[PDB]
């Protein structure tokens, strides 16, 4: 069955060089355009390059052209994208799309099987541990019925660190936000739980967090004020 | 360099509720723009592979129209996995594909009252120089929601982050945290903070303070 | 006195009417022994018909005024000349409405529709035309009895508000409706035609742009224009006036030409990205091969084809409009002082016979219209 895997994306430091391979299984390259479509962190798609193995008609988009390099190869059937001098705003996801030939129908069907999409960022930043702290809440503040509890985390470069609350326990009214990259090239993001009246329902609640590209963890206990 | 707007940069509707997309291209392309959906972390689905031309895995429901140089994309009966962004591509030629913004279709809900709360910073961030305050809007369906911070009874502005989370489909409710960030230094030398929301749901602003 | 003048006036219209339809007849007759036929020949010949069934049935009768002065003879004469009378004035409503429903036929919805058509003068839609007109004149034969001959009988209002129904507004009602449908079509098929002109416009000034540009962008630009003018001329079926059949010129021969066509726009285009504007400006000049050959004569016969539908519903449509304002004028007076109606309307052989003067004018008008006909100067 017809399907573009993508392969190579990861953490390159700005300036630097990366290889982003792109798979095809079901149907050969020559008969059909290998594009590559990059979509920035939270906005639209956009188109980045193209390879034509047929005809060796390579292009580029004009923020792109002279620094990214498409190539193809049929006898292992995949397309190869090569990205130097990098630059802070080339961090994305990049899927690999199929485009038939123009003679026919395959052209009018326009991408019609996007790859899986590989995500590449590049910053200056080294990989590093979070630290997290609490947000408990005043008891004079809503004196007597819903209050909120939670902890924050900061300074993590690699975005994958994930939060619980009572080892997993608590999962109802637990609000963890997107992560918002500072200022300073780290990450930051808190979560949040609501809580009944009457003393918080007798239950001391923990943030546990873990971070695996540091290998870190983190059981952050939080009291009343 | 084919500019392809795509006017409703966002849309609210309900289930079962007609939902029109509307795409303009910069010069005259042909019947060569086609309609993708995509849902969050996943890669886009063709829905539309001509001007108006139903691709073979998608629900009827969808339905793609021309006019001239305007394209429209139609969803009569909104399903409830029918939420996700929408985009228009124009792809008249290989090296002259272009996207739309897109189009995020949301769940409807009748407006929500945020909940308003504050959370000082803790003396563990204290003890490495920095302090932040957090604002927290909690359970209100509009995602336009205003949040600004006052220290000393002063406006603040362009050094708070805020984030929100994704529509939840348990209830169809938001919620925005804006923290605030500032050194030791000039945490030290102001005694009032407070955060101020102004929200459709609430008659007027709400604000929550604290002393240092 | 007038008599005389109604005399006279009778007298010429029957001269002109039989001799201009006789004329006609014999040339349909004599370009048909030709290999000129065409189906519109025979709804053209039963127009005539009608029209000589009108000459000799509805006028012979009022002209001879010392046989119309009191309707002399046994009651089976005057029944069969009644009868007669209406069913040529059924016919030659209903030959005209079957015209334009050979229009309507023949334009929205072309097909073949033409079954058991001949070469002698009939089809389906005249003999059921024919039929109906026979039919619904029947009740002829039970009112008219050697009255001088007149009406032997709240039975005149409705049978005259039937009639009138029946033989004018009911037939030009579904004209008009046939008329604004066909016009809606027409103009369809002339803003289709008008679009593919378009492309074909602006694939010749971009053409003429790249000639004369001078760098890589101008080809790069105005190849695009260029691109989406063929896609976009293409998708131009040809109008229902033509049919689509696999096989078909216009579906191989046209959207194959055209796939060439933009083969050398893509490979124009491809040249064009890398640099090379001299390489990109020999495919501008490949270009105009490809155009000249599956293109122009697709458009030169688009055009002419029309151009000839026009002419024939354009003839329809005058034939329609000398019909309504020439018995508008004899069947309203009927209409509004058939009641015993606010008075006498002591006026009548003057409106009946400017609506005569239609039938006279149908062969002219169609001679004038046709270029078979036209043509045919030396008799
Ligand atoms: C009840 C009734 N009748 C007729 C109708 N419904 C149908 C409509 N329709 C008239 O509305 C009408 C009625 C009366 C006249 N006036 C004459 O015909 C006339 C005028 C001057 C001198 C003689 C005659 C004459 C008298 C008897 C027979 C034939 C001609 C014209 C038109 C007719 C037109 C042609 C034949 C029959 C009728």
């Amino acid at each position: 069955e017809v399907q573009l895997v993508e392969s190579g994306g990861g953490l390159v430091q700005p300036g630097g060089s990366l290889r982003l391979s792109c798979a095809a299984s079901g149907f050969n390259v020559v008969d059909f355009s290998l594009h590559w479509v990059r979509q920035a962190p939270g906005k639209g798609l956009e188109w980045v390059a193209y390879i034509s193995s047929s005809s060796g008609s390579t292009s580029y988009a004009d923020s792109v052209k002279g620094r990214f390099t498409i190539s193809a190869d049929t006898s292992k059937n995949t397309a190869y994208l090569q990205m130097n001098s990098l630059r802070a705003e080339d961090t994305a996801v990049y899927y690999c799309a199929r485009w038939g030939y123009w003679p026919g129908e395959p052209w009018w069907k326009a991408f019609d099987y996007w790859g899986q999409g590989t995500l590449v960022t590049v910053s200056s930043a080294s990989t590093k541990g979070p630290s997290v702290f609490p947000l408990a809440p005043s008891s004079k503040s809503t004196s007597g019925g819903t209050a909120a509890l939670g902890c924050l985390v900061k300074d993590y470069f690699p975005e994958p660190v994930t939060v619980s609350w009572n080892s997993g326990a608590l999962t109802s009214g637990v609000h963890t936000f997107p992560a918002v990259l500072q200022s300073s090239g780290l990450y930051s993001l808190s979560s949040v739980v609501t809580v009944p009246s009457s003393s918080l329902g007798t239950q001391t609640y923990i943030c546990n967090v873990n971070h695996k590209p540091s290998n870190t963890k983190v059981d952050k206990k939080v009291e009343p004020k | 360099d084919i500019q392809m707007t795509q006017s409703p940069s966002s849309l609210s509707a309900s289930v079962g509720d007609r939902v029109t997309i509307t795409c303009r291209a910069s010069q005259s392309v042909s019947s060569a723009v086609a309609w993708y959906q995509q849902k969050p972390g996943k890669a886009p689905k063709l829905l539309i592979y001509s001007a108006s031309s139903l691709y073979s895995g998608v629900p009827s429901r969808f339905s793609g129209s021309r006019s001239g140089t305007d394209f429209t994309l139609t969803i009569s009966s909104l399903q409830p996995e029918d939420f996700a962004t929408y985009y228009c591509q124009q792809y008249l030629y290989y090296s002259l594909v272009t996207f739309g913004q897109g189009t995020k279709v949301e769940i409807k809900r009748t407006v929500a009252a945020p909940s308003v709360f504050i959370f000082p910073p803790s003396d563990s961030q204290l003890k490495s120089g920095t302090a932040s305050v957090v604002c927290l809007l909690n359970n209100f369906y509009p995602r336009e929601a205003k949040v600004q911070w006052k220290v000393d009874n002063a406006l603040q502005s362009g050094n708070s982050q805020e984030s929100v989370t994704e529509q939840d489909s348990k209830d169809s409710t938001y919620s925005l945290s804006s923290t605030l960030t500032l050194s030791k230094a000039d945490y030290e030398k102001h005694k009032v903070y407070a955060c101020e929301v102004t929200h459709q749901g609430l008659s007027s602003p709400v604000t929550k303070s604290f002393n240092r | 006195l007038l008599a005389r003048a109604e005399l006279a006036l009778l007298s010429i219209v029957f001269v002109a009417v039989a001799l201009s339809n006789g004329l006609v007849l014999a040339a349909l007759a004599r370009r048909g022994r030709r290999g000129h036929w065409a189906p519109i020949h025979v709804f053209i010949g039963h127009l005539c018909l009608a029209d000589l069934a009108v000459a000799l049935f509805q006028v012979l009768p009022q002209l001879a005024w010392k046989a119309t002065d009191r309707f002399r003879g046994p009651d089976a004469l005057c029944r069969a000349v009644k009868y007669l009378q209406m069913v040529g004035m059924y016919a030659s409503s209903y030959m005209i409405l079957a015209m334009t429903l050979d229009r309507h036929r023949a334009i929205c919805r072309p097909m073949l529709a033409y079954r058991h058509g001949s070469g002698a003068h009939w089809n389906r839609p005249v003999l059921v035309a024919w039929a109906f007109s026979l039919l619904l004149s029947l009740p002829q034969l039970f009112i008219f009895a050697q009255r001088d001959c007149w009406a032997c009988f709240w039975g005149r209002r409705t049978y005259v508000t039937w009639i009138a129904l029946m033989v004018f507004v009911a037939p030009t009602l579904g004209i008009a409706a046939c008329q604004v449908l066909i016009f809606r079509e027409i103009h369809a098929a002339r803003r289709q035609l008008a679009d593919l002109e378009d492309n074909w416009e602006t694939l010749n000034d971009n053409l003429k742009v790249i000639e004369k540009a001078d760098n890589a962008a101008q080809v790069k630009d105005a190849l695009t224009k260029m691109r989406a003018a063929a896609l976009d001329a293409q998708k131009a079926t040809p109008p229902k006036l033509e049919d689509k059949s696999p096989d078909s010129p216009e579906m191989k021969d046209f959207r194959h030409g055209f796939d060439i066509l933009v083969g050398q726009i893509d490979d124009a285009l491809k040249l064009a990205n890398e640099g090379k504007v001299k390489e990109a400006q020999a495919a501008a000049e490949q270009l105009k091969t490809t155009r000249n050959a599956y293109i122009q004569k697709y458009l030169e016969r688009a055009r002419s084809t029309l151009a000839a539908v026009a002419k024939t519903v354009r003839m329809t449509l005058v034939i329609v409009v000398v019909y309504v304002l020439c018995w508008a004028p004899f069947f309203l007076v009927q209409l509004w002082a058939a009641w015993d109606a606010p008075l006498e309307g002591a006026p009548f052989v003057l409106l009946m016979l400017l609506a005569s003067l239609n039938s006279c004018t149908n062969p002219w008008i169609y001679a004038s219209f046709s270029s078979s006909v036209s043509s045919e100067l030396r008799s």
